[PDB]
């Protein structure tokens, strides 16, 4: 049992891992996306965007 | 809004996207290829010196 | 049967539910079909139609701003650019001043 | 081997550990800096950024 519930615990803490990871991933790209789009220019401001 | 406390500005970035994207100025030696990301790394673009 | 539009264009994007011009009537007989229409401009240049609203019935002959609720959202995106167009198709035949 | 084994999990996850640190502090400061900066008034709105 002592064994089993060490490699239940393994495998959450990797589920979290991943978790993690992936969340980093996604969360640091929607900032550089944020900033790279955003407000434009409007019409009678300027043709271009 | 004269005077403001100005905040230190800090920048990350995981370069883990398809193209480098316009947050980067790239200038370089080589004339047509600039710095690339491939497989989530920055890295040399073209075989050129 | 003389329809006008200008070309809008999108600053932020978001989702949009009325549209307002400043217009109004020269005579006080009955008017219809006075047409308040959306239209986006593709990559091509070609106008699509994704919502439309009768006007006439809250028009005023003094000029006043009318103000019309689309039957549904459409989304905006910045870059894009759209037309807001005045129909005015009536039967009457009195003429809308914008 | 076991006790080595688990040595190199431990500095595995003190390395993930230092990272996912490290990432959150810099995009807690990304975050914070964009808000702080960002769109200014240009010179015929008004004299004042």
């Amino acid at each position: 049992s002592a064994i089993s519930n060490v490699i239940d615990w393994f495998n959450s803490l990797l589920n979290f891992q991943d978790t993690t990871t992936s969340n980093q991933i996604n969360q640091q790209n929607f900032q550089i996306a944020t900033l790279a789009s955003g407000i434009k220019k409007q019409q009678w401001e300027c043709r271009y965007s | 809004a004269k005077n403001l406390a100005t905040t230190d500005q800090s920048f990350s970035d995981d370069f883990n996207r398809s193209a480098m994207g316009g947050l980067w100025f790239l200038k370089s030696d080589t004339g047509t290829n600039q710095v690339g990301v491939s497989g989530g790394r920055a890295a040399f673009s073209g075989l050129t010196d | 049967g003389y329809a006008i539009g200008g070309y809008i264009g999108i600053s932020d994007t978001t989702i949009v539910d009325t549209i307002a011009m400043k217009m109004y009537k020269e005579t006080s007989s009955a008017i219809n079909n006075v047409y308040l229409e959306v239209f986006r401009e593709d990559s091509t240049g070609a106008l699509t139609s994704v919502g439309s609203v009768d006007v006439s019935g809250q028009l005023t002959t003094a000029s006043d701003y009318v103000e019309a609720t689309l039957p549904a959202g459409v989304i905006v995106n910045a870059g894009e650019r759209y037309v807001v167009r005045m129909r005015n198709a009536t039967t009457v035949g009195n003429r809308v001043g914008v």
